[PDB]
């Protein structure tokens, strides 16, 4: 059908084209490359491989397959390592001899040798079905039993053939669906594409938090399960670790890690490091990775698939959110998928706009954001589903003024700082308490108060006390230090405090897997208590030395609480915060006098 | 030497602070002449 | 008393006056250096890619 | 009938040139999803549009073309409150139709309604510090300036929310003599915040005198800078045919000229500097030109268009371009946010310079303006104070200096502090600015009259 | 569009039909005859569509969902209180008061039979073993009281009962002696004699009576306490005293 | 078949696509010579190829071309150390040949030899400065940042002298647990610098393993691209088939990416920012993606690009598009080349994130690592105790600053201080870092666990 009119890169233009979509995947050239056309232009369509082509020559035959370009869904995506395409890196590593993308070779996304116990749902021959659906279920692990396989989505008709339970592969019919006549055979195995978004019944309002795991970054921000957050970057310096340790520490029912432009090594890393560490679920045999999807996809790959892993996680995470179980997505980083759709338009020949990288980049970075959210679940039995979008952000110009960290600051609705001098100092995870915004905050206070958190009226004082820490220090450094007040002395003594306890993490605290409500909110009431203490006692007329003195056993114990674990005297609430309110009233009472 | 691109976003706030410094010293100097006089005439009568 | 205040009057002075002498002049010359610098190289940018879409128009006309 | 290519957000379609420009069409692709969108440009045998609904999945030999006829226009009425709509004149409710009665234009201006009269009768829309320090009135704009490190979505949703609610009282004032109603844009906005801000106007009471407009962050550039050109036809037209006081608020500045920016990337044109286009002065111009007193004033178009900075850096076009047109601007702070007050409005460096012009007798406080300028005098001594607090020390610190950076704390969190469901007049705020001011003696309050000073102290 | 409102009135009529299969609850059937009198008469499914598309028949999708939640929790609480059988003027007042709540898919009515269906769907699957004894009796003592109250009363068995298999199901597998301690210390703390009479086995009172023996017995010396230990682990219920006399004998 | 056209250094010559893309071409001039040369670009009825010999001597319709019919690969052998080669792999004294045994790849796409593990075998470099906070394993794709106006080649000569000199005492450490290999590739590096790393190299003891590849900025542009990758596609074939640690250099990268930048001014296409080629992020990511662990956990290529600041900054597209794709970074100081600290080297711009995974017990210092943190923070704390000293004086001063600022100074002049030739090892470089961390109280410190700093301190 078509020729090959011109190779260039990692690209390749095929002429004599007609006919075919701007999402239809298509082989090029004789070697069966994969590859899909995402434009084009006149007669001659532009279309990315996810291979790097150093053999193909000018001319070769383009059959377009028919269909658009997608990934599978069903039963067998987790305990398993895939790259940005759908194409499995474990087979290709034993079969092909290599642990990245190969070229000239065809890998399926799911084996059609693995077989699963499927089991069918209350329906029966003569209901009426619809997309998204329950028309069954399938155990995939030996932890979760919640992978329930759906119909996909825009589909409707009748059940005319319903299969039993038992033990059957993917390739296996079990259940056959017809509206206007024989439509077509179903299987286990689902179609969908990559580029389009997984449709939802009704958006829902974000309301159930979320604790990935960090104390600084959940008391100076609500983190929900629903919402939008980014991760400002620096080239590195240690964000591989905050990402990490957010994806498990985080207890999440599903997990979507999708690299986009990445090295290589901290996914291989992250990828080992999951059968070896334990979650907080009681699992076992592989508990890390088989609650987790891995999707990796490296610099050295090709863009297509560094640009196709934010989609297919996407659809991942709608998959998972429709399947009625709510799964935390952790993308890092998108100024790598940036640079592939800048170096994707540079390559082919569009004329960007946003000094140097494509116009297009904007509203196919500011519609990712919009696809994750909590919402009612599509299908006829509306289960409960949520998908947390968690991206990092990284460096592609000045600090700020980049145009990935401006068109996804708009889009967000969370934001975290990031302290460029204190990132240096060995001090990550550090935020800003100027650079901070919060729109959950409002409605996840309604959901606080009927569960009893101080954890915002805490966080108000500790911004203030943090904010006033820094014009005071800046203040004092500037003019130097010839004379102050004590409740400056006493705001930069419990910032100093409240920095190393909630500043320093991720190598500098022994209770680090686990950090619950109670703990976080109770950790701040001390620090509050005896800023306040100090403040009231010395507003009350008394000594800064005299105070200070007066505190002893209480800053150094309040300071080292933080090591300690939340699992002595109760369940929830430690002995250190019910003996610190009681001494607390010793020592400001013999502080004061 | 310096950068080129998104360099005058730490110069802002150097100037800034800088100004701010400047001008508290020049209060906290008008404040220590205007005590300094009266102490020298205290201190000559 | 007076001598403290009298030998701190000159060091607050000459501080202040150092400072604010020799404050502005460098960062307010190198932010409109570096804003001059980023125009003109998104300006000289601009000015070679609408050469490119030139010819993209015209290859782009003739279908 | 014949798709010759896409290139970014703009496809390339061959048609006829009987089509006007920015006229409507239907694209029909062999998937079964009909979308619709407005012709770009119009040449001999060739063109280049823009679809509402998706740029990408249509095929190059297969798909069908049609032409509507109509231009791109959409119905104004007066039954449009108390509904959704999106950012193409489209209801996402699933209810009954727009049933407009007039055919008014959305790309350009109508009959361009612009009368010259000055800017009085100010009308308060929900802030104290806002309506207080800098308060504009019908003809005059006022825009917000904000960064990226506050609520800007969630202040301008709740200063839209905010307004409707002072029009029983100011009415008693002589402030108000008709049916105000609000304009809500929203574009590049989440579902999560568009459903809150219409859950939360819809608690207050005002979702059936103000309009919803909803753009989502995954349509086309085409409709959400096309977005508040119909509310501003829509206010134009509620507030020349009903005479009747509309405010208009359009958020964000920021995505609509980021999809500005985006789009002219397969055209002649180039952007400026900073990677913005250099026609962002006629954007802007064409979006005020659709607001403000009409011929025979009645009611009044009031523009407060809210624009967060990206980066929070004065080398960009879009604050200085913005606030040159206008007359005045304000400005948030972050410290203030963080502290946890609601506004973190910030009066020391914003200001108005059609303040007193706006303020008048009849309509206004009579101190309002002396009680201005003391509380952003004592706000800037209360700020010199606490500055030169800490480089003094607590016991050698001045009374002057106690006695300000007192008022500073105590009036940063009275006046400036609001509720979220709560509507403060500038009557309830000068009475509250008063009390703060009561602190001061009256040989050290030289900013008003003495009748004024001595009835209210 | 049509096909998920066609898909929810269908699964909507075949929850209600599964509900109540006796025709003995008129009041929640009453509010569903718009959507179950399309679904109880011989149609097609294209007549069903374009009824929904002309504006003649039911086709909100927010509404569906809200009564489809509604009747998909009552349908599951029902469910969920197997083997035991809740009151029919309970599940009208049930549904009654789930009907007029503001929120019930934000409420804890919701996430407490999702813990109490988590709780026997993962020890279904589990092996037998002492916490998934313990967590097997507790789920059925929160399945009685759990039916035998309602969803719209409040408990603090219930609430207990629910925190104590969570923190139970949360444990790991070599924490015996926090299941045993935390079912020895619940156990005490009940105000019944034995909850297990009636509701549990003959054989898993035996069985915990001689967990909590064999757990005993290892830490005795003597012959005479190992032998009263010996002889006390063959009761069939789990009383008390039996705890008590265990407690004071080692 | 016959040159259609030249636009500046490249020609373009008019043929049917026979040929396939990367394939060499022979192209005959009339003046008896024979050139060599590969396509760069294919496309229909015309193609770009590069000449290797010389730029001149094309002709209009006089000169005939011929395919090979082979795609570009070059022959990789275990028998290739010990030789002297150009860009294209042709001797300059008519000497040795290729010998090749084995097809590669000129991108290494078609192998994929990186095994899923990360770096633990640490390589010490010699430096106690350097290893101390930057230290990365086998495997690690960090380079060496340097600027203008300094000596980087003899600095980066020295450290590769310098690890291979190290590497027999870290040998029986558990450090490196193979061979040591040695690859030395040019691009616009002067004949003293090529000669004096030759005669670094052979006094090491490494001329007879080692592989050098020469390549000169009069040269084509091809070539010096085209040297790297057969230079990381040796080292890959070497280290993955005889398993053993393989270090190459990459120097200069300013010249490979003013190669791919000069290669895009001879075309029509659209330019990135800061006047560069936007296809440069993925061709400067196929020399990086020749890195990592071999399978089999025996053998690893390590890559260390020397990469020059031209503008003495880190936001150029050079420096920071081939930073971005790399983890870490280490850059070098002209003030402590200056002050007489050789090498000069900083760490406060420094920061590695996988310094923890190529760290690990029995090889190295558990609060090696710990002390990094204080460290840099402390060396932050004296560069601003410094700054505020020199710019404020002497009287606004704290006491932290004091020991900040002695403690500045003599870790600037003592641990940044050594010799040429001399091996430091992580104990000796924890044991002296150690001491001059020792200049304030235990109640100063907080980037380090108290009961590991208890135990060493």
């Amino acid at each position: 059908y078509g020729a090959i009119y011109s190779v260039s890169g990692p690209v390749v233009i095929a002429e004599n084209m007609i006919g075919c979509a701007m999402y239809e995947l298509v082989k090029v050239g004789h070697d069966n490359l994969v590859g899909e056309v995402i434009r084009i232009d006149g007669d001659k369509a532009t279309i990315q491989v996810y291979e790097e082509t150093a053999g193909l020559t000018v001319g070769d035959p383009v059959l377009r397959t028919g269909k658009p370009l997608s990934v599978e869904l069903g039963p067998g995506l987790m305990e398993t390592i895939y790259d940005g395409i759908q194409r499995p890196l474990k087979a290709i590593k034993e079969e092909s001899q290599s642990i990245y993308i190969p070229r000239g070779i065809d890998t399926p996304a799911l084996d059609r040798t693995i077989k699963w116990q499927f089991t069918p749902g209350k329906f029966q021959v003569g209901d009426h079905i619809s997309g998204g659906d329950i028309y069954g279920s399938v155990f995939e692990n030996s932890l979760i039993s919640s992978h329930k396989i759906l119909l996909p989505p825009r589909s409707r008709g009748t059940i005319t053939w319903i299969a039993p339970a038992g033990e059957y592969t993917l390739d296996e019919k079990i259940l056959e669906v017809e509206f206007d006549g024989k439509k077509s055979d179903f299987t286990l195995y689902h179609t969908w594409p990559v580029r389009v978004p997984r449709p939802v019944t009704e958006k829902l309002s974000a309301d159930y938090p979320l604790l990935t795991g960090q104390r600084v970054l959940d008391a100076l921000f609500p983190c929900v399960q629903g919402g939008t957050t980014c991760i400002p970057g620096a080239f590195g310096c240690g964000k591989t670790v905050i990402s990490q340790s957010l994806s498990k520490y985080s207890n999440s029912d599903a997990i979507i890690y999708v690299g986009c432009g990445e090295r290589g090594n901290e996914m291989a890393e992250v990828l080992m490091e999951f059968p070896e560490l334990y979650t907080e679920m009681s699992g076992t045999k592989e508990p890390i990775m088989k609650r987790t999807t891995l999707v990796a996809n490296t610099s050295n790959m090709p863009v297509a698939a560094r640009e196709a892993s934010i989609y297919t996680g996407i659809t991942l995470a709608e998959y998972f959110r429709d399947q009625g179980k709510n799964v935390s997505m952790i993308a890092d980083s998108s100024s790598r998928w940036a640079e592939a759709l800048r170096e994707i338009s540079g390559r082919l020949g569009e004329m960007p706009a946003d000094q140097g990288f494509p116009a297009y980049l904007g509203a196919k970075l500011a519609s990712f954001y919009e696809r994750a959210g909590k919402a009612v679940a599509l299908g006829s039995p509306d289960r409960t589903g949520s998908v947390s979008i968690v991206a990092a952000v990284s460096p592609a110009g000045g600090d700020f003024s980049d145009p990935v960290t401006t068109a996804t600051l708009g889009i967000t609705q969370v934001f975290w700082g990031l302290d460029k001098k204190l990132a240096q100092r060995k001090h990550f995870p550090s935020i800003n308490t100027s650079v901070s915004y919060s729109k959950y905050t409002n409605v996840l206070n309604k959901f606080y108060d009927s569960n009893y958190p101080e954890f915002p009226v805490l966080r108000d004082r500790m911004k203030e006390i943090l904010s006033n820490a820094e014009e005071l220090e800046q203040v004092v450094q500037l003019v130097g230090k010839s004379a102050l007040s004590d409740s400056d002395k006493i705001t930069l003594d419990v910032a100093t405090l409240i920095k190393e306890d909630f500043l320093q993490q991720n190598g500098y605290s022994t209770y680090d897997a686990f950090c619950p409500i109670w703990k976080t909110f109770d950790m701040m009431r001390a620090f509050i208590s005896y800023h306040d203490e100090a403040q009231k006692a010395v507003a009350n007329g008394a000594n800064w030395s005299k105070l200070a003195d007066s505190t002893g056993d209480v800053k150094h114990a309040v300071s080292s609480s933080k090591f300690f674990e939340p699992s002595r005297g109760e369940k929830e609430v430690h002995g250190e915060f019910e003996k610190l309110l009681s001494t607390m009233q010793e020592r400001f009472a013999e502080s004061t006098d | 030497v310096f950068p080129t691109r998104m360099t005058l976003g730490l110069m802002k706030t150097k100037l800034k602070g800088a100004n701010q410094g400047y001008s508290l010293l020049k209060r906290k100097s008008e404040a220590l002449t205007k005590r300094f006089r009266d102490i020298t005439k205290r201190i000559d009568d | 008393a007076f001598i403290i205040l009298d030998e701190v009057i000159k060091v607050t002075n000459r501080r202040v006056n150092a400072i604010e002498h020799v404050i502005i002049p460098r960062t307010e010359n190198t932010i409109a250096y570096i804003n001059s610098e980023l125009d003109e190289l998104d300006r000289e940018e601009f000015y070679r890619l609408k050469k490119v879409q030139e010819k993209k128009q015209n290859e782009t006309a003739k279908l | 009938n014949t798709v010759s290519g896409v290139n970014g957000p703009l496809v390339i379609l061959e048609k006829v040139k009987f089509p006007r420009y920015n006229e409507i069409v239907n694209l029909t692709l062999p998937d079964g999803t009909v979308r619709q969108g407005q012709v770009l440009e119009i040449r001999g045998d060739r063109a280049i549009v823009q679809v509402f609904e998706g740029t990408s999945g249509i095929d190059v030999k297969k798909t069908t073309v049609e032409f509507t006829g109509e231009s791109l226009r959409i119905p104004v009425s007066e039954d449009m409150l108390g509904r959704i709509f999106d950012g193409s004149g489209r209801p996402i409710d699933n209810g009954p139709k727009v049933f407009a009665e007039d055919y008014l234009d959305i790309n350009g201006s109508p009959i361009n309604p612009y009368a010259r009269i000055y800017p009085e009768e100010m009308i308060s829309t929900g802030v104290s510090a806002i309506d207080t320090m800098n308060s504009i009135a019908r003809g005059q704009k006022i825009p917000i300036f904000s960064a990226s490190g506050l609520p800007h979505n969630e202040i301008a949703a709740q200063i839209c929310r905010q307004a409707g609610l002072v029009r029983p009282t100011k009415d008693v004032h002589d402030g108000h003599e008709e049916n105000f109603s609000i304009v809500f844009a929203a574009m590049g906005v989440n579902l999560e915040t568009a459903r809150f801000f219409k859950q939360d106007f819809e608690e207050n009471g005002s979702l059936e005198r103000t309009s919803l407009f909803l753009n989502l962050a995954n349509d086309p550039t085409i409709e959400r800078i096309i977005t508040p050109r119909l509310a501003l036809t829509t206010a134009e037209y509620l507030a020349y045919q009903t005479e009747r006081h509309v405010l208009t608020i359009l958020t964000d500045m920021s995505s609509y000229a980021d999809a500005l920016r985006e789009v002219s990337a397969a055209r002649e044109e180039v952007p400026g500097r900073r990677g913005y286009p250099g026609y962002m002065y006629t954007d802007l111009s064409t979006i005020y030109e659709r607001a403000g007193r009409v011929e025979g004033r009645n009611g009044s178009i009031t523009q407060i268009p809210i624009l967060t900075m990206p980066n929070d850096d004065i080398t960009h076009p879009i604050p200085d371009l913005t606030g040159y047109i206008t007359e005045g601007q304000i400005f948030v702070d972050r410290q203030l946010h963080n502290k946890g007050i609601y506004p973190p409005i910030n009066v020391l460096p914003s200001l108005s310079r059609l303040m007193k012009s706006a303020i008048g007798e009849g309509m206004t406080r009579k101190d309002h303006g002396d009680v201005s300028n003391q509380l952003y005098a004592k706000y800037a001594i209360g700020k010199d104070a606490a500055a030169m607090k800490a480089v003094v020390g607590e016991e050698a610190l001045s009374i002057e200096d106690k006695l300000s950076l007192e008022f500073l704390e105590k009036f940063e969190k009275t006046f400036i502090t609001q509720g979220a469901y709560e509507d403060r007049t500038v009557f309830e705020s000068l009475d509250q600015a008063w009390s703060l001011l009561r602190i001061y003696p009256k040989e050290m309050l030289n900013r008003i009259s003495p009748k004024i000073l001595d009835e209210f102290y | 569009y049509h096909s998920q409102v066609v898909g929810k009135i269908g699964y909507i009529a075949r929850c209600m039909q599964t509900i109540d299969p006796e025709n003995n609850l008129k009041k929640i059937r009453e509010d569903y005859q718009d959507v179950l009198i399309w679904a109880e008469k011989n149609y097609r499914f294209e007549e069903i569509l374009e009824a929904s598309k002309s504006g003649k028949c039911p086709n909100d999708l927010d509404a569906l969902s809200r009564r489809s939640l509604i009747l998909l929790e009552l349908l599951r609480l029902v469910s969920s209180i197997s083997p035991f059988k809740m009151k029919l003027d309970l599940i009208e007042s049930q549904y009654e008061k789930m009907k007029q709540h503001v929120n019930l898919w934000k409420s804890d009515y919701h996430v407490k039979l999702n813990q109490l269906n988590q709780l026997t769907d993962y020890l279904k699957n589990a092996a037998p073993t002492p916490k998934n004894n313990f967590l097997r009796a507790m789920t059925s003592v929160l399945q009685m009281q759990i039916a035998q109250y309602g969803i719209t009363e409040d408990n603090e068995g219930i609430n207990q009962l629910f925190k104590l298999g969570l923190h139970l199901l949360a444990m790991a597998n070599e924490k015996i002696d926090e299941q045993y301690h935390l079912f020895k210390g619940y156990v005490k703390d009940q105000p019944e004699e034995s909850p297990f009479e009636g509701i549990l086995p003959a054989e898993d009172q035996k069985i915990l009576v001689k967990t909590m023996i064999d757990y005993a017995m290892p830490k005795l010396s003597s012959k005479v306490l190992q032998d009263k230990l010996s002889a006390l682990s063959s009761s069939d219920v789990l009383t008390k005293t039996l705890l008590d006399s265990i407690d004071r004998i080692v």
